[PDB]
């Protein structure tokens, strides 16, 4: 597949097929020069052309392996924050489905494992560098990160609310207001910690949850 | 799975030989199944033309030296039956002395039976495998057990009389040393590679030297056992390690005189002011006993594996996994002569005495040979 | 199967996380306190503006090759630099010099007292973008302690007849150029 | 009417007789939950409040709940004990 | 003494020219001699990055040629059979070989001993490499180990000193390194390793304590090569001690109030045997007990007091239960599809809520059972800082719950034709099953929709629809032909009534429409019981029916999983009766049941036995209508016989047919050349059947454990039968007694499951010895979709 | 053209010869020979020779560094007593040197430094390889008796025929064929010294390999018995001993009937039995670390 020519052809024929948009035969000459030669004029550019290209290629496992080594490799590189956006990238990547997002299904009661990490990563960014050319677009994903994870709790406390777990309910939903205090998830959650309140028989406790609900839903 | 996956050539073929002489069968005897395919130091004996020879499971058997014929049998495979029949495991090989019959087993037994008919005199259980081939001196009979303990039973009624513990590595090679008597001492072998001298009255060790160079990286690379049989000649002791170094010692100092990178679990033989010698690889070869400095080298044999040499009617003999025995010149390693005695192999030691030559097979064919 | 030119330079979703609602505090009533937050799931305010979804282009950052012998190569904002070793002495400028007319540019500035030059304008043949770049270049090699030293600047960039700006760009197109420069004089040598 | 299958659920934190005779005012929080052990529900709205509630729900049998509620002071010492064994 | 102007180098291919010149004792000064130029070349050799160097003067230049230590450009182990590439290959990249690291050419004999000893460490002793190194042209290298394995290491032996209760040949027979191999024991070797013989000791010493030995003793142990090196001996010297007896078991310590049931498992019969494995067994039976309550992490410690001089052993037990653990959060990992709450509504232990561990084991198992998910896996994680709280963790991983089946018949012949049909039990992750059917032909029309919500209420209760389309008639009407048309709907309504058990009521509705029938014994004989009375010499008749039944059903299911099951049993019930009102009144029940039994500790080797019921008949005057017969044979029934061939046959009395072709393709008894009652191969089914199926699952030979979950071979013995209860024997005398349940068709062979792609994949390949005349033989059967 | 200043002549374990040494001893050796009257060979057999004793000598400093073994500026404080024949010649700086390399000082003091860290790493390790038994002394001093007997004091030269530890016959009969021309040659009149530098194996061939004076006892045995009967100029056959073929001249001798009047005798036994040793240990331990190391000549 991959014949033996020096890197500088191999490197030429990669961002060749790079452009021409096949990520393919372009994996495999870029997988072929990191091999073949681990130094030299081009290394650090294969290895985010191979990041890039198995991110557009679907391969997201390869893509975090390449990025963690990137990150542990040449954690001083002046475009680390792009291999940062590309973690974060390639973890929110992780957490969509094509059938269900075609049928319109609502995916927050999901697992959050890579929305959560996602979000770690993108928080790392943002914060570590506030200057960088995906600043914006990471801290949007932030926020739509953010609103699916307090979803997620929200729909463990419905259950536990239909199932007749009122501590876990009122566990969750103070969770909820502990770590996603400003989304809308928890607007929505409070009536349940209410009604948890209220079937226990606190009543002190359901009347400063309602107090809050009047004080903030107007 | 598949039988026809793994196999290495590394086998000499048979050299072409012209023979000075004819090598001639005098007589032959089966002595039940034999060793078989089983490492065993079993061989026969001869004493006062007499020959003793014995079996894995047991078929003591004295055969007529002149004409193979027997005098007297016995089996000492469950004689009373404590269960079923269960298999000796004799691998002490034949020892003869003082008109009784020292045999080792692997059930840790070792027996003693008569000269006379064969009645066991007495049978002691001992610390482990009798590998060892018995050593009978000073009234004392020394055996050589496979977990590292060498013990020295009483002649007379079997008795353990002391017992002295070596060290034994992780891996070793399959048999024991047998010790020597030299004066009033003994000077033992080890797995450890760890040549040692004990005084014959109790277990007061008196010195030991290291003889292996084992320098390797890994256990298969540090087998420094000595499995041979220490020499005594004029004070000095001549040892011989497995992948380590044929040295010669002080009998009572045991510093070493000198050293060459020379392997083997074959005894060898010191003649005069020579050393014949077999290596691990099946190369003959003579050395002098001054200095190591190889007289002569013979490969022909390489890697045909061969029993440790016997010195008859001035010549070499050698047998090998083949069952052809090969007569080598002392002066040269020009053969002399080679004949075929057996279709089984050729694992144990030959006997050479009383201007008599007799072997076993694996298969447990007592052979004498003569002219 | 059925494929789009875009596909390229383009974000591997739906674009769908723009329309999230924005995130409100909670207002604590009399008398009484909200739960202390963790501060994990904190989102710093940052004021910066930049593209967001599919116009934010994901194409890795083109770093300079440094092919001929070298070392800390860099790419500022609009310019880049390449360090040189290996004994190349003034003889550096003629090869650059050379380099750039092995590729015809339109070299209008020549000034070789002081080392520099510049074209009127040079277009890249790229089969990843949907409109073709150019740019303006300017070349020069001064001293740095014991040997000459190669750096390309672009004046501006230019997209269907109109000036662009994009630090990506004018990273990627003097990478181009600085690659063009290294690529020229490994050739030479 | 409700004639089908439906497990216990069990909420809230075991209490037995001797545990909650075991408490009493005066008393540090880490005593306390060394006697009781960690609650299972506080008060998150600015107060030093431990709620000990013990819910048993057998199955369609009825629901039984003993709710013990502490009250701590700003130093973390038991001012105040509620002890309620049964629903209203 | 000269001025150096310039340095240039040559050979530079992967050091910088800055690293070397960092690494170099001149700085293109001055003030350089001869020794200079001599320190430079060894400073540069020192680093060890060149394997030549050189230095030459060109006027005042200084030219640096450099030979670097050549690049590997590959590595390919050539001749390697047992070790396998991946191995060796991280061996040797442990060992500091590695493509694109420079090849310093004084280890290759180095790593090749590497080699060899790892070859020591799998049992290989005599085995032999070697390094070709090859030069290519851009001054990089392919090093290619050439392998020669040796013949591998065998025991010989294997000895016990020291034993007199049991013979070496009974101990030894248990271990997994084996002396000798029995002739039918094929797949067996005499290999040595070393983690085996730590194994076997440990079974030496598990057998010797559980037989009654509390002084059992292994005084050492040793392991010897044959002086070539292809033999093994190993050997054991043990002390077995004395017999011993147990005098009681004391416990002692905080058992947290427990002490009646505590007590009450640790009895012990007077005077009994010590039995390591016992004692074993009685601590992690307390450790269940008290976890059971809460009691996540308690020190249970057993200590037995000898006493030589009487020869009895009394156990001393003690027990801390420590703290009541509660539960903080339950978490669910691994379901990317699948709905947080169908994982979570199979819950038995509630999250706010104190432990018990054996609702976590419960829940756990209802998950299994729920198969959608091909590995669950639990985790209790203490919470940390917490000295009384647990995180349970369930990590699953997610199947295909869906299959497909696709087909095409006549295809373009006769207009357009195609078979198709999905079913899925995990519809989207939301639990809901879903399935659609069709089929399309010139002959025949037939769609098929199903929805069930599993959980229509928190506790369980499952609300299911249906609707059924099915059509015979042929486009435009060309002949008045054989029509079947029927349609209807059925809702049915679940809900459990134990942890295993359920019950469903349902109601149904059907209606049939069937004409220009040929005439039969078996189908005028039930339009005669309905009270019509059709004619018999000609094929026009028409007959319609609405029908409104109730359907009922009951399950038990405590399958070991939802997809090839290795434990448990399954049955299930189902049955309908007709309402007061229908145009024909019966009844009609089924049972299913499916038993697992296994053999193996790792449940690989399992027995399987299958059983299939049917029964119906009329209410009144009537009977079971001859649509609602069972049929047996197939992939689902009864593998090696062609689908719904065994039972009755039907026979057709003389008649004219409403078309006459001149290919003579008509039944036996058309008029034109038949006069008399005549029989058929034509399976008509039954009102009664009964099979059943006993199969023998074994380990698939020829896949490694990745594909184990993936592939199911087993080996079947297949029983089946149906007959019609109202066959009137007294007439048709000259006929088969279709009433007769002996004729018990049988078939045995073998089968193969897969879960591909497109859902489960069924080969069978059965001989049906035992048939009888009139049915048809299928030896190869291949089916897509859950049988039975 | 291009001209070469200097090279890698020899590649050993994780060191290098360069040509800058090969040339200072082909100088020294030269200088020698004029000096000495004994004309040496063709350009490539006495380059093999120095190459040789470059290989042994960078084998011996590498295993120095590794070691840990340094020297000290007094030692060469002392060495430029003997060195530099300072005690011959009465003068301190480097103009005496004026053969070669223009009198510079750094690199003949580092060619001292080369030797004295030679001799220590090499006394060390034989000293450490010696084994002495009481029997041996009392033996040897029971043969110093009867007037000193044997009290012969000999000026000898010796050339080995260097073969392997472990040798294959193909190797004997080569050596065994290549020491019997070598000693045919030196009977028929071949002079001892052009043929010692053209063929030999040991340290001592660059200087013709002259053992210089010493007593008969001293010899580790495998010369003595043959060496007991020969006069001056004679030329023994080859002989063996584990590191190879001996072939030994009689270069000079002298006898004389002094006695040491055992009290005073047993001390010097031992300083002779310890010669001897070292002598054989040395061999045997050079040719040990010859046959170990790693070496590849450049060419």
């Amino acid at each position: 597949e991959v014949p033996d020519n020096p890197p500088n052809e191999i490197y030429a024929t990669a961002q060749q097929k790079l452009q021409d948009g096949n990520w393919r035969q372009a994996i495999t000459q870029l997988e072929a020069l990191d091999n073949r030669y681990p130094f030299g004029p081009y290394s650090q550019q294969v290895q985010l052309d191979l990041i890039y290209a198995y991110y557009k290629n679907a391969d997201l496992p390869l893509a975090q392996a390449a990025i963690d080594r990137f990150i542990r490799l040449n954690p001083t590189h002046p475009n680390i924050d792009y291999v940062m956006y590309m973690r974060g990238l390639t973890n929110m990547a992780l957490d969509d489905s094509a059938l269900q997002g075609f049928f319109g299904v609502d995916r927050s009661d999901r697992d959050p494992q890579h929305a959560r990490a996602a979000f770690s990563d993108f928080s790392k960014l943002v914060r570590g560098y506030p200057n960088s050319q995906y600043t914006t677009d990471a801290t949007k994903r932030l926020v739509f990160l953010k609103d699916r994870l307090a979803k997620y709790e929200y729909s463990v406390a419905e259950y536990y609310t239909e199932r007749g777990a009122w501590v876990a309910v009122v566990n969750r939903v103070e969770g909820m207001l502990r770590d996603y205090p400003d989304t809308q998830a928890t607007r929505d959650a409070l009536p349940l910690m209410e009604n948890a309140y209220r079937q226990m028989q606190m009543n002190a406790q359901a009347e400063k949850v309602a107090k809050i609900i009047a004080a903030n839903s107007s | 799975l598949f039988n026809s996956e793994e196999d290495v050539v590394k086998m000499s073929p048979l050299p072409t030989v012209e023979n000075q002489f004819t090598p001639t069968t005098a007589w032959s005897t089966s002595v039940g199944s034999g060793i078989g395919n089983f490492y065993s130091n079993l061989h026969p004996a001869l004493a006062d033309n007499v020959v003793y020879a014995a079996d894995r499971a047991g078929l003591v058997k004295a055969l007529n030296a002149d004409d193979g014929k027997e005098i007297w049998s016995v089996s000492l495979a469950e004689k009373d039956g404590w269960f079923s029949k269960e298999p000796a495991l004799l691998s002490g090989g034949v020892t003869v002395s003082g008109g009784h019959v020292y045999i080792g087993s692997e059930k840790a037994q070792v027996y003693a039976l008569n000269t006379s008919d064969g009645t066991v005199a007495w049978q002691t259980k001992v610390a482990g495998e009798a590998l060892s081939r018995p050593v009978v001196s000073d009234g004392l009979v020394l055996i050589h057990t496979s977990n590292g303990q060498l013990q020295a039973l009483n002649e007379a009624d079997g008795a353990v009389k002391w017992t002295v513990n070596l060290d034994m590595p992780s891996l070793s090679l399959r048999g024991e040393s047998a010790p020597t008597t030299a004066f009033g001492a003994a000077v033992v072998g080890g797995d450890n590679g760890r040549v040692s001298a004990v005084l014959m009255e109790q277990g007061q060790m008196i010195w030991q030297q290291r003889i292996s160079q084992a320098t390797g990286s890994t256990e298969i690379d540090r087998l420094s056992d000595v499995d041979t049989t220490p020499v005594v000649v004029n004070g000095v002791v001549f040892a011989l390690a497995y992948n380590g170094n044929l040295t010669a010692l002080d009998l009572r100092s045991g510093q070493i005189m000198w050293k060459r990178e020379l392997g083997s679990v074959n005894d060898f033989i010191v003649d005069g002011n020579r050393i014949y010698l077999v290596d691990q690889n099946d190369r003959v070869m003579a050395l002098t006993i001054d200095g190591g400095v190889t007289l002569w080298t013979q490969s022909d044999l390489l890697h045909r594996l061969l029993t440790s040499p016997v010195l008859y009617n001035g010549n070499l003999v050698v047998g090998d996994s083949e069952g052809y025995l090969h007569w080598i010149n002392v002066e040269d390693g020009r053969f002399v002569a080679q004949q075929k005695v057996d279709s089984s192999g050729f694992q144990t030691e030959p006997v050479a005495a009383d201007g008599k030559l007799l072997i076993q097979a694996k298969d447990g064919t007592v052979y004498s040979i003569t002219r | 199967c059925s494929s789009d030119s875009r596909y390229k330079r383009q974000v591997s979703g739906d674009e769908a996380y723009l329309e999230a609602a924005p995130l409100a505090e909670l207002h604590a009533p009399a008398g009484m306190i909200l739960p202390v937050t963790s501060g994990d799931y904190a989102i710093p305010v940052t004021n910066g503006s930049g593209a967001v979804g599919k116009a934010l282009d994901i194409r890795p950052p083109a770093q300079p090759l440094a092919l001929v012998s070298g070392a800390r190569t860099q790419f500022t904002g609009d310019t880049a630099s390449l360090l040189v070793e290996n004994g190349r002495g003034n003889t550096l400028w003629p090869q650059v010099v050379s380099v750039l007319q092995a590729k015809n540019y339109t070299i209008t500035q020549r000034d070789d007292a002081g080392q520099t030059l510049t074209t009127d304008w040079v277009q890249w043949n790229r089969l990843d973008e949907d409109e073709q770049y150019r740019g303006r270049y300017q070349i020069s090699v001064k001293p740095q302690g014991y040997q000459q030293a190669v750096t390309v600047k672009l004046l501006n960039l230019e997209q269907a007849g109109k000036p662009v700006a994009d630090a990506a760009s004018m990273q990627r197109y003097s990478t181009e150029m600085m690659n063009v420069i290294s690529a020229g004089l490994d050739k030479s040598a | 009417e409700r004639v089908v299958y439906r497990p216990d659920i069990n909420q809230g934190n075991y209490l037995t007789a001797n545990d909650v005779s075991k408490i009493r005012v005066g008393m540090t929080q880490q005593q306390v939950a060394y006697a009781l052990g960690t609650p299972l529900m506080s008060d998150p709205f600015g107060t030093n409040t431990w709620f000990y509630v013990f819910r048993q729900q057998p199955g369609h049998e009825g629901v039984t709940q003993q709710t013990l509620t502490l009250t701590f002071n700003s130093s973390g010492v038991l001012t105040n004990i509620d002890n309620k064994p049964a629903l209203s | 003494g000269f001025v150096v102007k310039d340095i240039h180098f040559e050979g530079l291919q992967r050091v910088a020219v800055g690293a070397a010149l960092l690494s170099m004792p001149v700085r293109t000064g001055d003030t350089v001699n001869d020794e200079d130029i001599s320190n430079t070349i060894r400073a540069l050799f020192a680093t060890g990055n060149f394997e030549d160097v050189r230095v030459l003067r060109d006027g005042d230049t200084l030219l640096v040629q450099v030979k670097e230590r050549p690049t590997i450009a590959s590595i390919t182990f050539s001749g390697n059979k047992s070790v396998k590439d991946d191995m060796l290959k991280q061996n040797l990249e442990a060992s500091g070989v590695r493509v694109g690291e420079s090849l310093d050419r004084t280890t290759i004999a180095d790593i090749e001993k590497g080699l060899e000893d790892f070859y020591y460490s799998v049992g290989k002793y005599s085995a032999s490499v070697k390094a070709v190194v090859t030069p290519l042209p851009r001054n990089r290298v392919d090093l290619k180990l050439v392998f020669q394995e040796g013949v591998s290491a065998e025991i010989q032996q294997i000895n016990i000193v020291g034993n007199h209760a049991f013979t070496t040949d009974e101990l030894i027979s248990h271990f997994q390194l084996r002396d000798e191999v029995p002739w039918w024991n094929v797949v067996g070797d005499r290999k040595y390793q070393k983690q085996k013989l730590a194994g076997d000791l440990e079974t030496l010493r598990s057998y010797y304590l559980d037989r009654g030995y509390a002084r059992f003793n292994i005084d050492s142990t040793q392991v010897s090569l044959t002086p070539d090196k292809k033999g093994i001996y190993v050997t054991v010297n043990i002390t077995e001690g004395d017999q011993y007896k147990l005098s009681g078991v004391e416990v002692s310590g905080n058992l947290a109030g427990h002490s009646a049931e505590i007590e009450q498992l640790t009895k012990i019969e007077p005077g009994e045997l010590y039995n390591g494995t016992k004692v074993t067994k009685m601590e992690d039976d307390i450790k269940k007990l008290l976890g059971r309550y809460g009691y996540a992490y308690p020190r249970v410690q057993s200590m037995p007091e000898i006493n030589d001089a009487d020869k009895t052993v009394k156990l001393r037990v003690n027990v801390d239960a420590g703290n009541r653990f509660y539960v903080r959060k339950i978490r669910f990992e691994g379901n990317d599809t699948s709905k947080d709450a169908v994982l979570r509504r199979e819950m038995r232990q509630m999250e706010g809520a104190w432990l018990g561990s054996d609702l976590v084991d419960q829940g756990k198992e209802r998950l299994n059972r729920l198969g959608f998910f091909e590995t669950v896996d639990t985790d209790t994680q203490r919470v940390p800082g917490s000295p009384d709280q647990v995180d349970v963790v369930y990590k699953v991983k997610e199947r295909n719950t869906g299959s497909f089946n696709f087909g095409i018949g006549y295809g373009t012949e006769s207009g357009v034709s195609f078979q198709a049909g999905v079913q899925q039990d995990n519809w989207l992750g939301t639990g809901y099953a879903v399935g659609i059917n069709g089929t399309k032909n010139d002959y025949q029309t037939y769609a098929e929709l199903s929805v069930t919500n599993p959980y229509f209420t928190v506790d369980g209760v499952s609300l299911g629809g249906r609707l059924f389309y099915n059509d015979f008639q042929a486009d435009d009407a060309d002949l008045s032909d054989y029509t079947n048309k029927s349609y209807g709907t059925d809702v049915t309504l679940g809900f459990p009534i134990n942890e295993y058990n359920s019950l469903r009521a349902g109601l149904g509705y059907v209606h049939n429409s069937l004409s220009n029938m040929q005439p039969q014994v078996a189908m005028w004989r039930y339009l005669y019981s309905m009270g019509e009375h059709p004619s018999t010499s000609d094929q026009d008749n028409s007959f319609k029916t609405d029908d409104f039944t109730f359907n009922y059903g009951w399950t038990y299911n405590k399958l070991d999983r939802g997809y090839f099951p290795t434990d448990g049993s399954r049955v299930n019930l189902t049955g309908k009766v007709t309402i007061p009102g229908s145009d024909n009144e019966y009844y009609k029940v089924t049972l299913d049941t499916a038993t697992y039994v296994p053999i193996d500790d790792d449940h690989k080797w399992v027995v399987l036995g299958r059983t299939r019921w049917g029964y119906g008949d009329g209410l009144g005057g009537k009977e079971m209508p001859f649509y609602e017969n069972f049929y047996a044979g197939g992939s689902s029934t009864v593998r090696g016989f062609q689908s719904n061939t065994i039972g009755p046959k039907a026979v057709y009395f003389p008649h004219q047919a409403s078309n006459y072709d001149p290919d003579y393709d008509y039944e036996c008894a058309t008029q034109d050349g038949a006069k008399d009652l005549c029989k058929s191969d034509d399976a008509v089914g039954g009102n009664a059947m009964a099979v059943a199926s006993l199969e023998f699952i074994t380990p698939t030979p020829f896949i490694s454990d990745k594909y184990a979950n993936s592939v199911r071979t087993s080996f079947f013995w297949d029983m089946g039968t149906v007959w019609d209860t109202n066959w009137d024997s007294s007439q048709y005398s000259g006929y088969p007694d279709y009433s007769d349940p002996s004729n018990i068709r049988m078939s045995a062979g073998i089968a193969l499951q897969w879960m591909s792609p497109l859902g489960p994949l069924v080969f069978s390949y059965a001989q049906p010895f035992k048939k009888y005349d009139g049915d048809k033989a299928e030896q190869f059967q291949f089916n897509i979709g859950k049988t039975w | 053209a291009p001209q070469v200043v200097d090279k890698v002549a020899a590649v050993v374990n994780n060191g290098v010869v360069l040509e800058s040494d090969v040339d200072g001893l082909m100088q020294s050796v030269k200088l020698n020979a004029a000096q000495a009257r004994q004309q040496l060979p063709d350009d490539a057999t006495l380059r093999h020779q120095i190459m040789e004793r470059l290989i042994m000598d960078q084998i011996i400093l590498q295993m120095g560094q590794k070691m840990g073994v340094k020297i000290s500026d007094e030692q060469l404080d002392q060495a430029i007593a003997n060195i530099a024949k300072q005690n011959n010649m009465t003068l301190d700086q480097m103009r005496s040197r004026l053969a070669y390399d223009g009198l510079n000082y750094n690199t003949y003091r580092n060619q001292i430094r080369k030797e004295m860290i030679i001799s220590e790493v090499r006394n060390n390790e034989v000293r450490r390889r010696i084994t002495i038994l009481p029997q041996e002394v009392e033996s040897l001093a029971q043969q110093v008796g009867n007037q000193n007997d044997a009290s012969t004091e000999l000026n000898l030269s010796h050339i080995l025929i260097p073969l392997p530890e472990n040798p294959t016959s193909d190797q004997v009969n080569e050596a065994e064929s290549q020491a019997r021309a070598i000693v045919d040659q030196a009977r028929n009149g071949a002079d001892f010294g052009k043929l010692a530098i053209a063929h030999s194996a040991d340290q001592q061939a660059l200087n013709g390999g002259q053992m210089g004076w010493g007593r008969i006892q001293e010899l580790p045995g495998i010369f003595a018995q043959a060496l007991s009967t020969a006069k001056k100029g004679d030329i023994v056959g080859p002989i063996r001993s584990g590191v190879g073929f001996h072939i030994l001249k009689v270069n000079d001798l002298r006898g004389e009937s002094k006695n040491i009047s055992d009290a005073a005798q047993k001390d010097r036994a031992y300083r002779m039995l310890m010669n001897r040793k070292f002598s054989e240990e040395a061999a045997s331990w050079m040719q040990e670390q010859r046959a170990s190391a790693y070496v590849k000549i450049l060419s």
